[PDB]
Parts: C-alpha cells; structure tokens; sequence
C-alpha cells in the first residue's frame, strides 16, 4: 500500500548523506498519512499531522529532505520564505497565498492538496525577536500570527474551490543561531511538536556527496562531457581534494554548506567545459595534480586589519 | 574593576576582580566579570557601566553567532555599527576578548585594538596597575600565563579602591 | 545541432570588443543547454544552469554580451534593474513579475521560456549593504530574498499558464565599487557559481569599437548620409581623435564607458546631419582637421574650487 | 517622401519665434526617422534615435516645439511631468504607463507608436538631487531608474498588445537652475546625447509673438470680436506696449515667460470682450492710449520690507 | 598624534607617529595613522578620536570609489554632506589626503582646505610643531620631502606628550 519508515529512509539515503534524525522524523510523518486513512470515520478526521521543525545550518540538507520526501510520495509540494510576508499591501502578499500557490501547482486537485500536501516554511527563525536592530518587530510577530490559522486548521478560498488545511503536513526550518525555538509564539510552538536537529557537514561527508548520491556532481559532469564525446574519470584522491578545498573556504570565509561543492567544481571544470568540443574521442583523467592546478591557491587574501587600530 | 589577559606558551588567560561599587560604597564583591562565549571557546572580560558592559558583551556574542565565531571578523563588524550615519548610541564600557588565535579589546565607542608583542591587554580603573605587574612578570620571569594573571590582579587590587581580591580567571586550554 | 563554445565566442566577437572572459563564460553556459537535453530522463532534469555574475564598470559590455548571446540562441530574453523591486504595493512590483514579463515577450511559448529563457538582473550590487546612508536596508536584503525563489527553482503563474524557473539561465551584474560579491546573501552567493570580470575600455579599444563591430557607429553614419546622397569616409586619424576625445572626457568628468562615443559622434556629425539634403552627389572626408574643428576644445571648465576654502 | 531639416525649421518658424538651436535639433531628429527606414534589414534596426535634452526657462517654447513637431509629422505624441512618478502605489502610477497612455492616444496603432512616437518628459531636472530639503531623494533617483528601461529599449504590455520602445524619440526638459545635466545618472546621461539650450524671451521677441505666428493672440482676438460684428485693429505702438508690460511684470515679480502675454491681453481686452455684443457694426482701434488706460499702472506694490529689520 | 605632509621634487610624502593614548596614559605605541587608499594611489593620514578618525577615513574612501578616484572632487562631495539640512553628525577628527596632483586636509565638520605654497600640511596635537620644523627645512634646505617628514615628525615628538617616535611614512613615487 505504501512504504514503511525504514523503506522511506532508504529511499532518502539515495539522495541525502547523513541527517539520520531528520530523515527518520519525516518518514514517520509520511507513514502516518497512511496509518490514518486506515481508520474509521470518527478518528480519521480527529487525528492530525505532527508538524516538524528542522534546526540546522545553511545548505546541509533541510530542504532536500523535504523536497525528496514529497517527490517519493507524489505529494503537492511548496517552499516559501517566512520573511516574504513581513509587510503586506495586496492579495498575493498574504499567508493565505501559500495554499493558493500549492493548489495551483497541483492543477487544482483539491483532494490531493488536502490529503497530503506539504508546506515547507523556510527561515522561520527570521520572524522572531532577534538582535536590537529590530525595527518592525510587530511585523514578524505578525506573520507568526498569520501562520497560526493555517497550521491550526482552516479553509482558504482558491479559484479552484475551497480547501481545508487540517491535514496538510507543515515543515519549518531555521539555524536559530541567535533565536531559540522557544521564542516562537506559544500557539505555533505547540503546533510544531517534533524538533529535529541537522548537523554541519564535514569534509568526509563532502567526499561522499560528490559521488554516492544518485546524479551526484561527479556523475553529472561525466555525463555532460560524454555528450561532447569526452570520457572523464575522477580518482579517489581528486574527489578528496575537491572536498577539502570546499570545506576549507566555507571555514575561512562564508559558510554556504554543500553548495560550496558546486562553486568549486565549476572553478575546476572550467577548462574542459570549454574545450570539450575540440577533444572528442579523448579521455580525461582528473587526478590530484589536475585538481591542485585547477583550484589555484588559497581563495583570496584574508585582509581585515585595514579597519583595526 | 580590573581585567587583564596574558598569552604565552600556547596558553591564553583572562581574569578579573569581583568588586561592584556604587559610588564610593561596595555593593557586591563576588561578581564574575569574565565569561565564556561561543560554545565556551572564546574568553571575554568587561569593564565600565554594569548595564553598558553587559549590552556590549551581548552585542558581541550575537556577532560571533552570525559568523563562524571568528574573533577578528566579529570585532570588526561590531565596530562597524558605530562607523555609520545612524549614530548607534555609545556604550560606556570595554571588552577584552580572546581565543586560541588572537586577543583584542573592544570599546563601546566603536574601535578594535590589538596587543603589541607581549600579548597583554588590560582594561578598567585598575587596568594599568595589573598591566605593569604583568609586563614586568613577562619580561623577567618564566611564570605561566595563568600565574601572571592572578599575581597582577592581586597587585592591582591592592592599589585601586574599586578592585577587590575576588578573582575569576578563565583560560583556554 | 548547435554552435560550440569556440563558435559562440566568434559570433560575439563580431559585436563585442575585448571581454574575452565574459564571452567565454556565457558560451560555456549556452553550450550546456545543448549538453543536457542530450541526456536521459533522470539526469536531464537534475542538471541545472550555472548562473553568472559579471563584475565590471559602466558601459563596458555586460549587457551587450547577454543581449547578443540570447539573440544568437533565439532565447526569450529579459533585462531588469535589481533596484526596481525596492518596495512593493501591487502585483506588477513583485519579483514574480520578471517571469510574466519574460513569458509575455515570447508570446506565451512556455516550452521556450523554461528550456532557454535568459534573465539579466542588472545592478545587483545596488541591493546590498553599502554606505552609511542605508535608510531602508531591510528592503534591499528583501529583494535578494525575493530572487532566491526564482534562482533556486520554482513555479510562477502567468496568464499563459504555469512556468518553472528550474532551467532558466540567470546573469547578474555590478561594478561592486563599494560592495563585494561576498556581501550578497549565502543562498544567492551559492547560486551564482561563476564570477567573470569585465575591464574598463581604453582609447585603443574605443578606436576598434568605432569601426570593427558589425553596424558600428562609423558604418551607421555612412549609411545614414548615403540615404541623402552624400558619401562620407572616416580616415584612420579621424577615428583615433574621436576615440581620444571620448576616453578623455570619460576620464576628466563622468565616466559612461562606450556610450561616450555616441555623445561625441553626435557632437561631430552635427553639421553634416543638418546639411546632408543640400549636399547630394558630394562626398565628405572626415579627417583629423575636420574632427579637431567639430569637437571644439576641452569639454567645459573643471571648476570646483568654488566650494574650497 | 518627407520634409528636410531646412523645411521642418521653416514649418516651425511659423509657430515659434527664436530658439533656432532647439528647432534645428528636432528637425535633425525627425529627418533621421526618414533616413533609417531607407536602410536595409540589418542596420534599419540597429540605428536608434538620438534623444534630446532642452535646457531653458519657463514658457519660452520647449513644449511648443516638441508639440508642433509631432503635429507636422503626424506622430503619436505625449507629454508627462517627470515628478508625477515620485511615489507609486498602483498600476497607473508607474513609468510603463507612459507607453500605454501614448498607445491609447493613437487608438492602438502599434506600428505608428513604435515607428515614430514621441515622448516629452517635462521637468526632468526636478528628479535630481537639488537643495538640502531633499526628503525622499531615493524616490527621485528612482524614477530616473524607471525611465532607463524605456529610453534604453524595452517592451511594455498594453491592452492593445505589446509595444517596443526602441525607436520612440524621447525629448526631456529643464531649467536646471540649481541642478546640472551631469547630475542625472550615467545611463540616462548617455541616452540624452543632444543638449540644446533655449533662451529667455525679450520684449522685442514678445512683440513678434503677438502678431507673426499663425493664430497669434492678436489674430485670435480679431477673429473673436469679428464674430460679434466688431472690427478691431492693433497699432504697432499698441503691440509694443503690451509686450513691454508683459516683459515688465515677468521681471519685477514672477517670470512665467510668454504666458504673461495671455495674462496681459486678457486684462486689456476685458472691456471690449464684455460690450462686443452691444457694439456691432463698429470698429475699434487699439492704440497706445487705449493700452495705457486698460493696463492701469504698475502691477501691485513691491512690498517685502515687512519682514526686514 | 602628529601628521605632516611635504610635496617637493615631484614627490609626495605623508607620515605620522604611532602613539595611541587614553587620557594621560599610553595604550599602544605602534599604530599606523597613515594608509594607502584607492588601489594604493592616494595617501591618507588621520588624527583625533580613534573611532571618529576611522569613520572619516572610511567615508572618504567610499567617495574615491564613486568617482574616478579624483582627490579634489571626492573631498568636495564628502564635505557637501555636512552642508545640508540633514545635520550629518560631526566627527571629531581630521584627514590629510594627497596624491600625484594635490594635497588636502578634510575635517569631520565639513570643510576642505588646500596648502599655501610650500605644499605642507599638518594636523593633530603635535601638528604645528612638525609644521614649523618643516617650513624651516623647506625654505633653507635641499633635503628630500621624505627626509623633511621624518625629521619634523621626530622634532614634534620631542615636544608633544601625545606624539611618540614610532613613525609610519608613506610616499607616492
Ligand atoms: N546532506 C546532503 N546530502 C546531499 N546533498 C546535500 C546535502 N545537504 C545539502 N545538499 C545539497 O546542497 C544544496 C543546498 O540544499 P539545501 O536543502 O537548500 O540545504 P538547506 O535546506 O539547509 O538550506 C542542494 O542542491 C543539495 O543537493
Ligand atoms: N566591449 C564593447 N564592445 C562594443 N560595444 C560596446 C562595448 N561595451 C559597451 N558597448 C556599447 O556601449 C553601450 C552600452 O552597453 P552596456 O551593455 O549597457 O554596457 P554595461 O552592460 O556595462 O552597462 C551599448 O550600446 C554597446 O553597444
Ligand atoms: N518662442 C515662442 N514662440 C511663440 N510662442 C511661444 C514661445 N515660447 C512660449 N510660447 C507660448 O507660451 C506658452 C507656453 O509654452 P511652453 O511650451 O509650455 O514653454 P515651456 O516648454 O518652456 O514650459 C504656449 O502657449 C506658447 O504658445
Ligand atoms: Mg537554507
Ligand atoms: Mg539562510
Ligand atoms: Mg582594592
Ligand atoms: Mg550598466
Ligand atoms: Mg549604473
Ligand atoms: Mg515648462
Ligand atoms: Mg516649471
Ligand atoms: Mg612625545
């Protein structure tokens, strides 16, 4: 009838590295869709979703997990940035728009949206009360107030018809580096029962993200170049340096998580990507040396004493 | 108040007195003017207005959090908030911050300053008293950075009326 | 099936002078449209565009390159000013409007827009955190937040139907004289993998822009006057003075890049443009002397000590 | 096929006095519509209009010239006040509205608007950075940003269909008494190649505006009274006093340019305009004496020492 | 603090002391009060409040960037921000800026001033002391602009208690 929590985790393991806790938590949530629905009239409506709060750093998987999950469950999905509702002035800038947008992405399938729609509210830690530079704080407290109706259960009007939000699963996220989840408003706090933590990614993890996942960056570039009649191969050592470099600059400058891998690969596949058409029939071996040459030396300075006395 | 920090032999220490005085009368003699920030991996000691100090401290902590906890970068960004048109109110306090890499003193007016060579910092009314005892101790002894701090604080305390003997010394292994 | 990176650069070389790095970077991007699409179902969707950030001064080519490229690829194209979204109050003042505008310029061809639409986000360095005169900074940080959805991949509703932004190529630009690209928000920073630098233009380049490019200013005026039955010809020396003058005033006053050439030519072709109808059958020779007379002497003052003590 | 620059100036000379430079500049612009269009596919699209900036005082002709020109070229025309776009809140308060308004005034004739529409942006010197009383300066810089798209070449949607602005001619104006044209933003500055200066009007010019132009004020009042069966005639001396008075009050009080003539004539034709019906068959001679009586004596005071110590 | 600049023989120099003092006590004696701006093609030296100086410096740098790095124009635009209704807070500091063309002194109150003839500028508490030694050196010697600066700074330092001997001299080839 449907996958079990152990099966769902394995499906996610093919696209995501680490983050066992987050994977586990969403598998339980998806399985509960199936559990109720096996129930009878009375309870089937009384039993509601146990929404999630994923706390964790930038680019470490919080969205991929949510996105992959909806994909494996063929559930209407939607991601929105908490802050986008700071201030409003017209219809489309209201929280209710989250449901219309979701219904519009499923072609109006109302039964679909109600039964198993998923809404990912990114950066909810941004609409709290952090720092003193809090100009319009009533605004942020306000959007928390605007989400309540949705998470607590209500009906919104769409050009496709009325849609209830009683059984839509909600997943929120944040790094919460300054704010804590306890800072949210009581009503919201109680509607996000489950809190899962996602950890930062190490170089060892970077190395695995590079090759293990289905359609990894290394697999993508192999197929892209194969198109131009070029055959490329990454050695174990090469992968390891690409991951060290990525983890290295995320650490010395701005940390963007696994996205850094994309930045580095591009800086690495720069040359071949341009000359691939002129190298048909050949095979290129990307080894340690090739990587140390391509990835030059130490990003760019570290200056900052210009402001110090 | 007296706060001093010494860095030698791969060891960083930051300590201070405990006397809290209202005018010419003492109120508390057991205050902790040195505390650990960012997962307890950065030392911070403060001096000045009780309220201004805490707000300078707090403001700095938010910074460490918005970065990978890099002392220098954080200090520079915090100070930048005073170098603009929006006259961010000034705080009558000072901070001494350190970790395995650097040691800095930050002021509520908006500037960051680094040591000199002997890696010694000191702020507060009793600062320069502990400072001398420390420079002396460093250029003529083999005493640990932890020993120098305690010894200089004590000295400072016997000279400044607003500095007592109830120390709080933190060091970063 | 389609041009190669080396071919595309040559096509661009016919309209743009210099800026090899920027040309190279967009050729690689356009070629990747073709590379994927040669892939199979799984990867074909997983592989996404590597967006670009062109850093460079005013009027040195950043837009012409983007514009020419879309032209040679017959791709739905659109340019917008980052700042235009500072504050919003109605539907049309929202970032989502970028996609509707793009879809509207292609007559609703949804497959076209999704497959190879191009969006040029001009002056993105303006929505950062520069100078102290930052009144509404939350506003600028805000539009960065508004672009994320688009660059990260989402669906927007247009009167023509739903359109995905997963494969639209995005090119952003800036001079970044005060701000740095690292000032953008992490999410955006990671989605603009490639950073190309475009350099200022020298007099030597000016001289080449005047004649080499297809439909250059010298070729345009030759054809315009030919219409009135007049035959004009620019000598090598003449071209050289026009370029020196242009580079000269951009340097002493306001620097507008290659646009200055247009200002100077107009100031030069002033007389002939008016009397062309009365000179049919004749031929005019624009040489050094003709240019030194037409372009008078030194723009206008250099005053400024009026404010000095 | 169409008038030449010398012919166009003569057509304008019948309605406008002085302002040779401005007349000359717009004749060249109109003639270039005809020049390209005689070109072949490639260039015909690459060659674009050389927009104008008319600097000059109040009521000295800047709009009449633009207006007359469009009239003699039967070109869709439109005038708008730069400042009208200071702040926006709804569709109609956006710069794009300039094109819809223009398309609406030509009954949707899209080919007409694109080929030779003319847009006169009045008081562009108002959206600069003048005086210290600059409250919302970002606003003014903002509209300059909003015009760029239009002047640089783009497409706007109208209820009549899509319309390109690539070949619409743009004429901007200002007195620039405090601001300079160099204060505009680089992009705009480079798109307004031609700068023509229009001078103030002297009494001698006033005298000529009174009679020479087709349908001058003196010719209008002659025809108006003729309607009531009255025959009026202005002597040379009379005209001269009307012009002196007009130039006189523009100089001692507020200077409104040639508009002052209308104010004075009305103050002069006050009586006859009322009794014309009772004077049929008669003929009135407006001479020096009639004017000195009608135009009383010295406007009204010159007080101002009320505020001085 | 003492900062002086001399321009002679197609050479421009700008140097200053290194003493940073809090009240009547020194804090650091190795500060760099002279630095290079705009791709290192313009010299700048500052005096006054440690925080106010840096913000005056920074504000000026943003200017050079918004123009083709033209010293004069930049100075005039920065000063214009004080000559309006919006009472842009005043900074208690001063700057000496120079390059291959001109030399100016800009103040945190909003005015720009040019030399006089001998192309000599000087600001700070010790300014006029280095100023005299320099005028003297220029109207009676053949010494390089680089030599005059070092010699005058030293002199100034032996007179002003807030000016030490740890110089930082920058010259524009
Ligand atoms: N743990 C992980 N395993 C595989 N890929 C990852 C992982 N974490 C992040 N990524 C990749 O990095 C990019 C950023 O993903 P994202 O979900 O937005 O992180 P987050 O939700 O914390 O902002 C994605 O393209 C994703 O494929
Ligand atoms: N490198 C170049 N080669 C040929 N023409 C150029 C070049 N750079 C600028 N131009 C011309 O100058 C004008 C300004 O172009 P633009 O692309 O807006 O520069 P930018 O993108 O930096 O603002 C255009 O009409 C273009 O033809
Ligand atoms: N040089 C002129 N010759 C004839 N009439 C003029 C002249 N200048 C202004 N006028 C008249 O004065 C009135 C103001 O015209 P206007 O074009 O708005 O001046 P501007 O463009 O400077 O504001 C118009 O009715 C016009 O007929
Ligand atoms: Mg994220
Ligand atoms: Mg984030
Ligand atoms: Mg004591
Ligand atoms: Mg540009
Ligand atoms: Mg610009
Ligand atoms: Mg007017
Ligand atoms: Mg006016
Ligand atoms: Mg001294």
């Amino acid at each position: 009838s449907e996958m079990t929590p152990r099966e769902i985790v394995s499906e996610l393991d093919q696209h995501i590295i680490g983050q066992a806790d987050a994977k586990r938590a969403v598998a339980i949530a998806l399985r509960n869709r199936w559990r109720r629905m096996q129930l009878q009239e009375p309870l089937r409506h009384e039993v509601t979703p146990k929404n999630i709060l994923m706390i964790g750093p930038t680019g470490v998987g919080k969205t991929e997990i949510a996105r992959r999950l909806a994909k494996l469950a063929n559930a209407p999905f939607i991601k929105v940035e908490a802050t986008k509702f700071t201030e409003v002035g017209y219809v489309g800038k209201e929280v209710d728009s989250i449901i219309r947008d979701l219904t519009d992405s499923a072609g109006g399938a109302i039964d679909a949206v109600e039964q198993n729609g998923i809404v990912f509210i990114d950066e909810i830690d941004k609409i709290c009360k952090k720092g003193e530079y809090s100009g319009a704080d009533v605004s942020r407290e306000g959007v928390q107030r605007d989400l309540l109706p949705l998470v607590e259960g209500s009906t919104v009007s769409t050009k496709h018809g009325m849609v209830k939000t009683d059984h839509i699963l909600f997943i929120a996220s944040g790094a919460f580096q300054v704010a804590r989840p306890s800072d949210l408003i009581p009503e919201l706090q109680g509607r996000l029962p489950i809190r899962v933590e996602l950890t930062a990614l190490s170089a060892a993890d970077f190395e695995r993200i590079l090759t293990e996942p289905h359609a990894s960056l290394t697999e993508q570039y192999k197929a892209l170049m194969a198109t131009e009649g070029v055959n490329i191969a990454f050695t174990t050592d090469a992968v390891k340096k690409i991951a060290e470099a990525a983890f290295r600059v995320n650490e010395k400058t701005e940390n963007i998580g696994a996205r850094r891998l994309h930045t580095v690969m591009e800086r690495l596949m720069d040359k071949i990507s341009f000359s691939a058409s002129d190298m048909n029939g050949q095979t290129v071996n990307i080894d340690a040396a090739y990587v140390a040459d391509a990835l030059g030396e130490v990003v760019e300075n570290e200056d900052l004493s210009r402001f110090i006395l | 108040t007296t706060i001093v920090s010494v860095r030698r032999n791969g060891q960083v220490v930051v300590g201070g007195d405990g006397q809290v005085s209202l005018g010419n009368t003492v109120m508390k003699g057991n205050a902790r003017k040195v505390r650990r920030l960012y997962n307890g991996k950065v030392l911070a000691g403060f001096a000045g207005g009780t309220a201004d100090a805490f707000t300078l401290f707090e403001l700095f902590e938010r910074k460490l959090e918005m970065h990978q906890g890099h002392l220098l970068k954080s200090a520079v960004e915090l100070a930048k908030d005073w170098r603009t048109d929006r006259a961010l109110r000034k705080l009558e306090a000072m901070l001494i911050v350190a970790d395995e890499k650097e040691s800095l003193i930050i002021t509520g007016i908006g500037d960051v300053v680094q040591p000199e060579e002997d890696q010694i910092l000191a702020i507060g009314s009793g600062g320069n008293y502990a400072l001398s005892a420390a420079r002396a101790l460093v250029e003529n002894t083999e005493l640990s950075a932890h020993e120098i701090v305690e010894k200089s604080l004590r000295i400072a305390g016997d000279i400044c009326v607003f500095t007592n003997t109830n120390f709080t010394i933190e060091e970063l292994p």
